[PDB]
C-alpha cells in the first residue's frame, strides 16, 4: 500500500511529534516506524517515503547518519530494481566515501549520470570524472548517448585544452560514431593540424556545412574557396 | 479511338442441388470418371493427382483418398508438395499413428529435405511426448545437417527443463561445425544457468580446439564482456594484454578500443596513450606529406609522454 500506508506514518509520527511537544517520543516514533517496516511497489515505494521520513525527523531530531545508517540498513537488505529509485532518493542526500554508494546504481538513467560526475567535478577529481563518461556511453548506445557526449566533450576540450593532441583526437575519433564536427573542427584549427581539418569537413557527408567549410578554407587563404564550389554544386538552392 | 476498339470488346464479352441416397452416388461416380480421366491424359501432374485425394476424404475418407495418394506417390518419390498434403489430410481426421509413419518413410527416403524435418517434431509437440522428439531429432544430427538444425533442437532443451542434456548437446554441435560462433553460443547457456566457474572452462576449451589460425579477434571481447558481467579487474588487463599479441596488423585497432574502454572505468593513463600512438602511427599514410602529418602526430604523443 502506498498513501493509506504513507498517512497513516506521517500521522502516526506526527502523534510523536506532537508527542515530542509534549516531551512524550522519538522511542515510540522508532516503534511507529517499526509498524511502517511491518506494513506490506511503488506502494512499497512510498513505504520509501515513510522511510525516508522517519529519517528525515530523525535528521531534523538533534542524528543524521544513524538515520543514514537505518536506510542503507534497509537498501542493502535489498542486495531489488525497483529499489533502486528509493536508492535515488536515498543517494540524493546520502551525500550530506559515496562513490562506491553511487556505483551499486551502476550494478542495476543518464540525468543521475550527470549529476554524479559533476559531484566529483565539484571536488574536482577532473579524470576520474571524465571516466564516468566513458561508463555511461558504453551502454546507453548512439542516441542518448549523444545527450552525455556533447557536455563531455564540451567539457573535456575546456580541460587539457591543448596539453595532449593524441588523446583528445582520439576521444574525437570515438566520438564520431553532425556538431561534433564543428567542436571537433574548432580545436584542430588552434591546436592540430589545419588542412587536417579541412580534410574533415570534406568528410562530411548540409547548405551551412558547405558554408562552414568553405569560410574555414578561406581562412586558409583564398585560392581553395574557388575550389571548394565545384565540390560544392554537387538544390538549385545550393 | 484506338484504345477504345480493344476495350469495347471486353464489355461486350462481359455481359453475354442433389436428392436421395441413390441419385448422389451417380454424381460421385461420374467425377470419378472425370478424375481418373485427367490422369490417363497426363501420368504425372500433380495438381489433378493432389486434387483427386482431397475430393475423396471430405466424400469418404480412407481407401479411396489413401490410395490415391500413395499411387501418385509412385509417379514421383520425390515431390515435397504431395508429401505434405498426404500428411496434412490423415491429422485433419486425427490418425496420427497412421502418419508417423508416413513421415518416417519421407524422411528415411531423402535426409535432405528440411522441409520434412522440423514438421517431423512441430508434430511431435502437439502429439505429446518429447522423448520422442529427441531420438528424431538425434537422428537427424547422425546426417549433421547445420546449426538450424542444432538450435531447434536445443530450444527443445530449453522450453522445458533438464539443462544438463543440453549442455551435451552443446558440446556435440562444437565438435562437429567447430567455428568461433558456436563457442561463444555455448557460454549463452551457462549465462542463464549462472555458473561463472563453469563459463570459464567452456572459454578456455575454446582456446584448446581452435588454434592460432582458427580464432578470432572478436571472440577476445566475447570474454572481456563477461568480465565486465563480474566486474573482477583481474581476470580483464591480463586477457586484453595476452589477446592482443596474436593479432597484430591484422585485427588490432578494434581490440585497442576496447582495452581502452575498460580502463575508462579502471596515474594509471599509461596505455592511453599507448592505445593512442599505435593507433596514430596505424593510420596509413601514402605520400610524402601525409606521412609527415603523421610524424607531426605521433611525435606530439611521444613528446607529452
Amino acid at each position: 500500500x502506498x498513501x493509506x500506508x504513507x498517512x497513516x506514518x506521517x500521522x502516526x509520527x506526527x502523534x510523536x511529534x506532537x508527542x515530542x511537544x509534549x516531551x512524550x517520543x522519538x522511542x515510540x516514533x522508532x516503534x511507529x516506524x517499526x509498524x511502517x517496516x511491518x506494513x506490506x511497489x511503488x506502494x512499497x515505494x512510498x513505504x520509501x517515503x515513510x522511510x525516508x521520513x522517519x529519517x528525515x525527523x530523525x535528521x531534523x531530531x538533534x542524528x543524521x547518519x544513524x538515520x543514514x545508517x537505518x536506510x542503507x540498513x534497509x537498501x542493502x537488505x535489498x542486495x531489488x530494481x525497483x529499489x533502486x529509485x528509493x536508492x535515488x532518493x536515498x543517494x540524493x542526500x546520502x551525500x550530506x566515501t559515496t562513490r562506491k554508494l553511487y556505483d551499486r546504481v551502476f550494478e542495476l538513467t543518464p540525468q543521475v549520470v550527470v549529476n554524479y560526475a559533476n559531484l566529483l567535478e565539484e571536488n574536482a577529481y577532473f579524470e576520474d570524472s571524465f571516466k564516468i563518461y566513458e561508463r555511461g556511453v558504453a551502454l546507453f548506445s548512439y542516441p542518448v548517448a549523444f545527450e552525455l557526449w556533447n557536455l563531455y566533450l564540451t567539457k573535456f576540450v575546456k580541460r587539457y585544452q591543448g596539453t595532449h593532441m593524441e588523446r583528445t583526437r582520439d576521444l574525437f575519433e570515438q566520438a564520431l560514431e553532425k556538431s561534433i564536427y564543428l567542436l571537433y573542427a574548432d580545436f584542430e584549427e588552434k591546436f592540430g593540424k589545419a588542412k587536417r581539418s579541412i580534410s574533415i569537413l570534406e568528410k562530411a557527408a548540409l547548405a551551412i556545412y558547405n558554408v562552414l567549410l568553405v569560410k574555414v578554407a578561406l581562412n586558409y587563404g583564398v585560392l581553395a574557396t574557388r575550389t571548394v564550389y565545384e565540390k560544392a554544386i554537387e538544390x538549385x538552392x545550393x | 479511338x484506338x484504345x477504345x476498339x480493344x476495350x469495347x470488346x471486353x464489355x461486350x464479352x462481359x455481359x453475354x442441388n442433389i436428392t436421395d441416397l441413390e441419385e448422389l452416388q451417380e454424381f460421385q461416380g461420374r467425377k470419378r470418371k472425370e478424375f481418373e480421366d485427367a490422369i490417363r491424359r497426363n501420368r504425372l501432374a500433380m495438381g489433378h493427382w493432389m486434387r483427386y485425394g482431397q475430393w475423396e476424404l471430405d466424400q469418404k475418407e480412407f481407401a479411396r483418398a489413401r490410395s490415391v495418394f500413395e499411387r501418385a506417390l509412385d509417379v514421383d518419390s520425390t515431390y515435397i508438395p504431395l508429401w505434405l498434403k498426404y500428411i496434412e489430410c490423415e491429422m485433419k481426421n486425427r490418425n496420427i499413428n497412421h502418419a508417423r509413419n508416413l513421415f518416417d518413410r519421407a524422411v528415411t527416403q531423402l535426409p535432405r529435405v528440411d522441409k520434412l524435418w522440423y514438421k517431423y517434431v512441430y508434430m511431435e509437440e502437439m502429439l505429446g511426448n518429447i522423448t520422442g522428439c529427441r531420438q528424431v531429432f538425434e537422428r537427424w544430427l547422425k546426417w549433421e545437417p547445420d546449426e538450424n538444425c542444432w538450435m531447434s533442437y536445443i530450444r527443445m532443451e530449453r522450453r522445458y527443463h533438464e539443462n544438463e542434456r543440453a549442455r551435451g548437446i552443446y558440446e556435440r554441435f562444437v565438435v562437429v561445425h567447430p567455428e568461433v560462433t558456436n563457442w561463444l553460443r555455448w557460454a549463452r547457456f551457462e549465462e542463464e544457468c549462472g555458473n561463472a566457474a563453469n563459463v570459464r572452462q567452456v572459454y578456455l576449451a575454446a582456446i584448446d580446439a581452435l588454434g592460432q589460425e582458427f580464432l578470432n579477434e572478436r571472440f577476445f571481447i566475447a570474454f572481456a564482456k563477461f568480465e565486465i558481467r563480474q566486474k573482477e579487474y583481474e581476470r580483464a588487463r591480463t586477457i586484453f594484454k595476452y589477446a592482443i599479441d596474436f593479432m597484430p596488423r591484422s585485427k588490432s585497432m578494434e581490440l585497442y578500443k576496447e582495452y581502452t574502454h575498460f580502463e575508462k572505468q579502471f596515474x594509471x593513463x599509461x596505455x592511453x596513450x599507448x592505445x593512442x600512438x599505435x593507433x596514430x602511427x596505424x593510420x596509413x599514410x601514402x605520400x610524402x606529406x601525409x606521412x609527415x602529418x603523421x610524424x607531426x602526430x605521433x611525435x606530439x604523443x611521444x613528446x607529452x609522454x
